[PDB]
């Protein structure tokens, strides 16, 4: 899929993801959510090949859900990244490599900070206060650069990012549908239903 | 660079009738602008009052009926002598043709033989085993020059009724096995007279419940 | 196609087969591949049709043209020497395999000519995809001191050979026999082995079959006076 | 990418008693699309007609340009081009493009003015002329047409029962090609009366 | 996948009145080199068949060898070895069309054209083409390669269909193909003029003829013929 | 092809075989591939039978021409026409010429140009795809101021062996005889040479 | 191929066109794009004919031990994956196959689109084929929840019907079926040459056509 | 460039074109007018290769204003389309070729009717009620199709215009950043700011 | 390079020069291509010289192993043993073998086995890229029944032509004869076989 954002903020982490879906010459979906929960204060949105990406976080999704059953226990979101990152590592020497980016946002319970990773199809693993795949860091790297502080509040961090958007759909020549965002705190992860 | 494939032309042709069904395919093999043969039988009984013919590439053509033949065989040593419906083979040799959808059998399938409740049927296949009952289908080389004059003359497509002017339809009669083998050596001169590839003779097999007949003609051998 | 040139006593003879083809398919079932370039010299062309039509006509233009600047009847050679040299400029561009002969005040001529502009001199040739299967006919069956009788059974079983043979060539054989001291006399349809067989039924379709929705007269008159 | 079969069409001509028939579908399309139900294919200059099919761009430069050049003979000779000449004519002018030719493949038909006589002819883009007695074809439904005319032909057919013939050819060629059709057109002509008639047919 | 190396060209055929005739040339070619001149390309298995094959030499020698095996594998357990259930031409070319269609199935063919020629128990000519695809076809004449060409039109002239095999004799037939491979010698530039002859009669049984050439020959037109137009000396 | 002019005592000798192919039919099995430029200067053609007739064609037009202007030219002179057109045409040209010629000053001479359009004058040269097989034949068997009948002989067998090996070669073998007596045409069919 | 499928108060409608190409050339005029998995699942299908037929044939397997197991139907959503996974597997070799898995289950009305790169996703409304984008138009303009049965089944009738008629490789007849909670109904087939003809009239759309 | 439609109605054309113009992974500008005047009563709109489409509108329209003053006299709509299209036709055999897809709308001062040409590179001319170039026609002909009459007023043209457009902005991938639409009728020409 | 092998009378002798090369570096100018694969069964390499060791290696161990099991392996044995490894991993092998041997029975044979990995029983053989030039020579000098002088003459001018005319052979002249008296070796230098 197209575009898929990060920005990690005082006390929380804030996902934004496209809605398109493409086949062909036709936009079969537009209300398309590019994310899944790995555990209740991780998430992961992601963007890469057609099927692979879906195929990819579900199987994510499935082998950290097995992780909290037996040990009655949620992993780091550090542990997480870098179980998807050996993944992807695996992945991008086999047969027929998964094309898939993604970005993990968690909240560490433990240390009670917001945390954000940015993995590509390589398995290259960078914690970063903002982030972004594929051409979506061009348009908005500048912005985040000047307007991005470590204490910002989760509508300022909101606010960032709505001028993101706003940019992203002023020069970007593809027409992605709005984003669905998300905000992974310490009370666990909820959508914003009016973006 | 080896090419596992090859084009040994011919044409075949299957109308389904009210009682009954034929099968008809040229007795000419061919390889680029040679002759191979000119009787060189196309179109096999086999068995279970069902007839068939793959058309194309020879080799994968005679794997085939082979291989079904032999099915027809199993089925019997495995369901106690039951006879294999017409709708049943079809289904069978959908799983053989796309047994191998990756290295495909390069032909064009056609069998024909009576439904269970003894009416005319004809099934049609592509080379990776898609197929459908139909009433009318030539296959091969010539198919494109054959189809729609079956199109015209079988199903009456474009014939209206005189007088009404495009308002009613010429009504769909059936036709009698002395029609449609009419249909069927006009079909294959026509056929011989545009098309290299098809020529030298003619072989029918009509399906009824009495059994299966075979009916040869000779064609032109230029 | 399947043409043959065959050389006797007292001539020349050319045949081709009537097969014209667009890929698997018969264009037309009654060709006219044997071509004149000068009254008295024939040739007849394979490969492709519209450049054997058009070199033909083009160097028997220039033939006639020349004819008439030296007062004399044209030579073969000069047809040959004409087509080669224009052939060979082109580079095998313009696909015309050609076998050339004819009679002239010299004698009687047979000459092949490739696409590229190579000649070749001969008592028998043949050219075309049935060439092989004429040949056979014609190392096997040729002879010298061949009578006209003998050089036309000879060249028309030869074209039979690639009609039957070759699925390229078919339906009927045209000839044309130049013998010196006399008129060519070109025989279109010489042997018609191919003929079509009584179709079982007519498709002759009841009037008011087919629908329509306008009719209109047509004005392929010029303007009219008054 | 192939330009004979990038906009598609057909034409077909027929023979008969003192008469000839020429057709064609109504099908402008770039590929998949359909883009018009009413680019006719044929031509008239004088009473000689042509049929083009092909590249559409090509069809229609060929029309001005035998539009041009028969105009012109008009003026000169005093008189109309008759089928036999203009044949010839169709057959130079696409040949001094040898090397760089019109995509296209024309058919003409028409009855000479002094004999009577019928006459049909067709070529390849490159000027071979295939004069045939019985009937031309070209197109995208060239295979189909083929099929269609040897079956349903028989020679010396009257201009009425000639028409139904050629247009259960098209019609049925057509539906078995996806670049032809979306309507029809027959000419029926005669040595000085020419009826135009428009086929009603599936529009898909 | 390979390429052919060491090559042998056409072999022909024929059926006649009471049996069937085979033919091809000694010839091992080397591209255009003309490498081997005492290659034996007809084999006989038993006293009822010859295989005729042509193309790779070294595919060649190895269906040589499997046919060997194979008459060994039959005798094995089996009494009537050399009676009742002695190998039939039909089961050698099953066996042979089995075997090469499984090899281009796996994409590593055997790069020949094979004519099996025999007569069965019941008196039947047989006579079966297969190739290096597994096509197989039958014919009253066949031919490999170049003999596709120029053998099988004048063959074809002699048994054009089926009810003129009875109306042709032994010497007839004989004659046509020995003709045919002159016809070959004139016009295929991969032939040789020594070859090798194989009539399986249902009366007289198998007649293998070795070092046989290609004679009767008409080159003396050639002294007529100088330059390539215009020349005169 | 193969191909062969030998020098001797009396003058000089072309041989050549007569089969042409396309591909591995044999187009013209009694093919005339010596070819007279002029009186006594003549040539052995191989590579593009069009390229190498066009080219002889011209050759011939411009002796001619030279002819008529300065007398009889020698196959020095000849040879240098040869070579200015395969070299400066060697990019669309595939052409093998080998040039033998008679004076009475300069006696029998003979001179080879290969693809390239170099010129390379011999006592002796052999060309075609023939002519790989009989290098060491050839250069175990020439001597210089052979016998007429020692020189035909050497080539019959040359050229024997060539088209024993070389299956784009065979047919006839031509030879043309180039002295002060004149010229003088041979030929030897198979029934005679492949027994040798 | 044209075909689309979409939910409504109703259900789900289903329609699709019945051509079938092999180049320029029109291969069969009236093939079936539907497959009768159980009397509440339809699967519409489009790309390879071969592929489409092979995998939803086995899907209806598939299916069919779901309820022997279960003793219970399978979902739509679970159907779906089940293909989806299907297709996971033959990943990269080259597959053809666009499919609308259409039924009603316990959670209402279902409606998943499933192509060859496992792409499994939940909708309201799909198109698929070569003619997608003109059947779109007109339900884009046109579709609503609050349809009635015999308007819903016209909208996806006239859909094909506008694909038909612009895309060179979509149209033959028209395939209807209707899904309710007591299942499938097939609504005919509807041939486009007459159905054209009567739209036209009955509509006044297709004015630029002469008729 | 991109999407360009065409419309002809009972008394005027229509014509609609995208503002979108974008270099590499940017949009350089949104509010690009892909029009000429080619005389007072005949618009031509544009769209192909880069900088070939001006150049050749402009070529055209000198040639047009060439001939307007040389005969005091304005072309019909049929006379421009076909010097239109036989320049076209001579470019694409020309070394290389101009890669311009045009339509042409016109009212026809003689005739008192609208009419609208649709003309591509090659030199295909035919002339339409409704037209478009690309892939414009896959999204719109069908609702085209559907509620086109020859009847309809300018301001009904616009609202089945209007619809096009939606249709182009839910199901087509690229952002083409709106449209300019003009409308030419016997007054001569005039831009909707407002759309 | 230029190997050969020739029976004669009293066996059979193996023929080669000694030049490597790579393109047109001389890697080895003294190489010993004459291989022993057991005690009077002897071979020539040409094609791939990694290949063709590769090859030899494996025949001498399983002519080694053959011979403690069954005892003295004939000629033809051993070159069916070449044939099978030349035959079976054709695809990817360039080797051109020639086998050569005596046995007490079968006196001297020569099998050469070309690229596609068939076998044929000669009088005598010649490969490799030097073998080209020689053919029309070799066929016209041989004779069956020569003596150990004669036939050793023959490889000797034989191979002294394929030298001069082939870039890619060159060096010494080895040879190795096989005869019931024993094994052999004989080498020629430049200034011996060069003047012939
Ligand atoms: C549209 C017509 C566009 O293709 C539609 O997608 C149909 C779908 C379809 C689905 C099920 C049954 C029939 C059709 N597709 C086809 O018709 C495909 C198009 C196609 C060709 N190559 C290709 C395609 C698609 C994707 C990749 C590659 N056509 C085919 O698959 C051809 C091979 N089918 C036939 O020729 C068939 C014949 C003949 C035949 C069939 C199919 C079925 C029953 C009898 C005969
Ligand atoms: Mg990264
Ligand atoms: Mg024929
Ligand atoms: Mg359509
Ligand atoms: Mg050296």
């Amino acid at each position: 899929m197209d575009i898929i954002l990060g920005i990690r903020v005082q006390d929380s982490v804030i996902l934004a993801s496209s809605k398109a879906v493409t086949r062909g010459i036709s936009v079969l979906k537009d209300s398309d959510d590019k994310t899944r929960q790995l555990s209740p204060h991780t998430l992961m949105s992601f963007a890469g090949e057609a099927g692979d990406t879906v195929q990819f976080a579900e199987y994510i999704q499935a082998n950290i859900q097995l992780y909290s059953i037996r040990e009655d226990y949620e992993l780091s979101p550090q542990a997480v990244s870098s179980f998807v990152r050996q993944e992807l590592a695996k992945s991008i020497r086999s047969r027929r490599p998964y094309q898939v980016n993604v970005l993990i946002g968690g909240y560490d319970k433990k240390k009670n900070k917001p945390e954000l990773y940015q993995i590509d199809y390589l398995g290259t693993k960078v914690e970063l206060p903002y982030g972004a795949h594929g051409y979506s860091g061009f348009y908005t790297f500048s912005l985040l650069d000047h307007h991005y502080r470590p204490d910002m509040t989760t509508e300022e961090g909101l606010d960032l990012l709505k001028l993101c958007v706003q940019e992203l759909e002023k020069r970007m020549p593809m027409d992605f549908k709005g984003v669905i965002v998300k905000i992974v705190d310490k009370d666990g992860i909820r959508q914003v239903d009016d973006f | 660079q080896f090419n596992p494939y090859g084009d040994n032309g011919g044409t075949i042709l299957g109308i389904a009738g009210e009682d009954f069904a034929v099968l008809a395919g040229d007795t000419r093999n061919i390889t680029d602008y040679s002759i191979n043969s000119r009787y060189e039988p196309k179109v096999f009984d086999c068995g279970d009052n069902i007839v068939m013919s793959a058309n194309g590439f020879a080799a994968d053509g005679d794997a085939l009926v082979k291989r079904f033949k032999n099915s027809v065989k199993w089925y019997h040593f495995d369901h106690n002598d039951k006879k294999l419906s017409i709708n049943s083979a079809a289904r069978n040799i959908q799983h053989l043709l796309y047994g191998k959808r990756f290295f495909p059998y390069y032909v064009h399938t056609i069998i024909a033989g009576l439904d269970e409740d003894g009416k005319g049927a004809v099934y049609s296949f592509d080379p990776v085993g898609s197929y459908e009952r139909e009433q009318c289908r030539a296959g091969g080389a010539a198919a494109s020059l054959i189809m729609p004059f079956l199109d015209n003359q079988v199903n009456f497509k474009n014939q209206y009724e005189p007088g009404t002017n495009g308002k009613v339809k010429k009504p769909l009669k059936y036709l009698s096995v002395e029609e449609v083998i009419k249909l069927v050596r006009d079909s294959f001169t026509s056929a011989t007279e545009r098309h290299i590839q098809v020529g030298d003779g003619l072989e029918i097999l009509i399906v009824t419940k009495d059994g299966v007949r075979k009916e040869f003609y000779e064609l032109k051998r230029d | 196609t399947t043409i043959v040139g065959v050389k006797f006593n007292n001539g020349v003879v050319i045949a081709a087969d009537t097969r014209s083809t667009q890929g698997p398919i018969v264009a037309d079932k009654n060709c006219a591949k044997l071509h004149r370039i000068s009254p008295k010299i024939w040739c007849a062309g394979a490969g492709t049709a519209a450049d054997t039509e058009a070199v033909t006509q083009l160097i028997g233009s220039n033939i006639e043209l020349h004819s008439l600047y030296t007062s004399r009847e044209p030579r073969v050679v000069s047809a040959l020497q004409m087509l080669k040299q224009h052939l060979f400029k082109y580079q095998g561009h313009i696909g015309a395999y050609l076998i050339v002969a004819g009679v002239d005040p010299t004698g009687s001529h047979l000459f092949s000519i490739h696409a590229h502009g190579s000649t070749d001199v001969g008592y028998y040739l043949s050219l075309g995809s049935g060439s092989l299967a004429a040949m056979a006919v014609l190392e096997s069956h040729w002879k010298q001191d061949l009578t006209k009788e003998e050089a036309i059974k000879l060249a028309s079983d030869a074209i039979q050979a690639g009609i039957w043979n070759d699925l390229g060539s078919g339906s009927n054989v045209d000839v044309c026999v130049m013998e010196i001291g006399k008129d060519a006399e070109y025989l279109r349809n010489y042997l018609t082995p191919n003929v079509r067989e009584e179709k079982q039924k007519s498709y002759k379709f009841p009037r008011g079959t087919t629908a329509v929705l306008k009719e209109s007269i047509v004005n392929i008159c010029d303007i009219q006076e008054e | 990418s192939d330009p004979s079969s990038i906009n598609g069409g057909i034409v077909v001509a027929m023979t008969g008693k003192d008469c000839v028939a020429i057709a064609c579908d109504l099908r402008l399309g770039s590929q998949s699309l359909g883009v018009s139900n009413k680019f006719e294919k044929i031509f008239h200059y004088g009473h000689v007609f042509l049929g083009i099919t092909g590249l559409a761009t090509d069809v229609t430069t060929l029309n001005e340009m035998f539009r041009y050049k028969t105009n012109l003979y008009k003026l000169k000779e005093e008189r109309a081009i008759e089928p036999e000449t203009f044949t010839q004519l169709v057959s130079s002018s696409l040949y001094e493009r040898r090397f760089g030719p019109y995509f296209v493949g024309p058919v003409v038909a028409g009855i000479n003015s002094k004999s009577g006589k019928p006459f049909i002819a067709g070529f390849d883009l490159i000027g071979c002329i295939d004069e045939a007695k019985d009937f031309i074809v070209s197109g995208t439904a060239s295979d189909q047409l083929f099929g269609m005319c040897e079956s349903l032909y028989e020679p010396n057919l009257e201009p009425e029962d000639l028409f139904e013939t050629i247009s259960q050819a098209l019609l049925n060629a057509a539906d078995r090609d996806a670049l032809s059709g979306w309507g029809a057109v027959v000419y029926i002509i005669k040595k000085d009366e020419v009826v135009k008639r428009y086929l009603k047919m599936r529009q898909d | 996948t390979q390429q052919p190396i060491v090559t042998g060209t056409s072999v022909i055929s024929m059926k006649y009145d009471n049996g069937v005739i085979i033919a091809a040339d000694n010839l091992g070619s080397y591209g255009s080199l003309l490498r081997f001149n005492g290659v034996e390309r007809l084999i006989p298995v038993g006293d009822n068949t010859v295989v005729g094959i042509s193309g790779d030499i070294s595919d060649m020698q190895h269906i040589e060898r499997l046919l060997k095996d194979l008459v060994t594998e039959n005798a094995y357990d089996n009494p009537l070895a050399d009676a009742e259930e002695a190998l039939e031409p039909s089961y050698i070319f099953e066996y042979l069309a089995t075997v090469m269609y499984q090899r281009r199935s796996k994409m590593n063919p055997l790069w020949n054209a094979i004519i099996v020629a025999g007569v069965q128990s019941n008196g039947d000519q047989f006579l079966r083409y297969v190739n290096l695809l597994g096509v197989t076809y039958s014919s009253p004449t066949l031919a490999t390669g170049f003999g596709a060409h120029m053998a099988n039109p004048l063959l074809r002239k002699v048994v054009d269909r089926e009810s003129d095999i009875p109306k042709t004799t032994v010497q007839v037939a004989e004659e046509a193909i020995v003709n045919a491979m002159r016809v070959l010698y004139y016009r295929d530039a991969r032939s040789s003029r020594n070859f090798s002859l194989a009539i399986i009669d249902k009366n007289t049984g198998l007649t293998f003829k070795k070092n046989l050439q290609v004679e009767n020959m008409k080159w003396d037109f050639a002294k007529d013929i100088k330059g390539y137009g215009t020349q005169k000396i | 092809t193969s191909i062969m002019a030998v020098t001797f005592k009396d003058g000089v000798i072309l041989g050549a075989d007569s089969r042409t192919t396309t591909g591995a039919y044999i187009a013209n099995r009694v093919t005339d591939k010596l070819t007279r430029v002029h009186d006594k200067i003549w040539c052995c053609r191989s590579g593009s039978a069009a390229d190498t007739q066009a080219i002889a064609d011209i050759v011939q037009y411009h002796l001619e021409l030279y002819t008529s202007q300065y007398g009889t030219p020698s196959t020095e002179t000849a040879a240098s026409v040869f070579k200015e057109l395969c070299y400066e045409n060697k990019d669309n040209l595939t052409a093998g010429i080998i040039v033998a010629g008679y004076d009475d000053k300069n006696k029998g001479e003979v001179y080879t140009i290969p693809l390239g359009g170099s010129v390379h004058k011999l006592p002796y040269a052999i060309a075609g795809s023939g002519s790989t097989f009989i290098y060491g034949y050839c250069d175990k068997n020439f001597r210089e101021n052979m016998s007429k009948e020692e020189t035909v002989d050497f080539i019959k067998h040359s050229l024997s062996q060539a088209i024993k090996w070389d299956g784009s070669s065979g047919g006839v073998i031509r030879m043309v005889v180039l002295t002060a007596a004149g010229v003088e045409r041979l030929i030897f069919y198979p029934d005679e040479y492949e027994q040798l | 191929t044209t075909t689309l499928a979409f939910k409504f108060q109703h259900g789900v409608i289903a329609a699709v066109d019945s051509r079938a190409s092999a180049g320029s050339y029109i291969s069969a005029l009236r093939v079936n794009k539907v497959i009768e998995i159980n009397p509440y699942l339809l699967g519409t299908m489009s790309g390879c004919a071969a592929d489409c037929q092979y995998w939803e044939t086995l899907l209806a397997k598939e299916c069919r031990l779901y309820y022997l197991r279960n003793g219970e139907r399978i979902s739509v959503s679970a159907a779906s994956k089940l293909l989806s996974n299907m297709m996971c597997q033959y990943r990269g070799m080259g597959l053809s196959m666009g499919s609308m898995i259409c039924g009603w289950d316990k959670k209402g009305p279902g409606l998943y689109y499933v192509d060859e790169h496992g792409t499994r996703l939940s909708g309201n409304m799909f198109s698929t084929g070569s003619g997608n984008t003109y059947a779109y138009g007109v339900l884009d303009s046109n579709y609503k929840w609050d349809l009635s049965v015999e308007d819903a089944l016209y909208l996806g009738k006239r859909s094909i019907l506008a694909a038909a008629h612009r895309d060179a490789y979509s149209g033959g007849s028209v395939n209807l079926y209707h899904v309710t909670e007591d299942g499938w109904i097939y609504h005919g087939n509807h041939d486009v040459g007459e159905l054209f003809w009567k739209v036209k009239e009955e509509e006044g759309s297709f004015n630029n056509v002469i008729g």
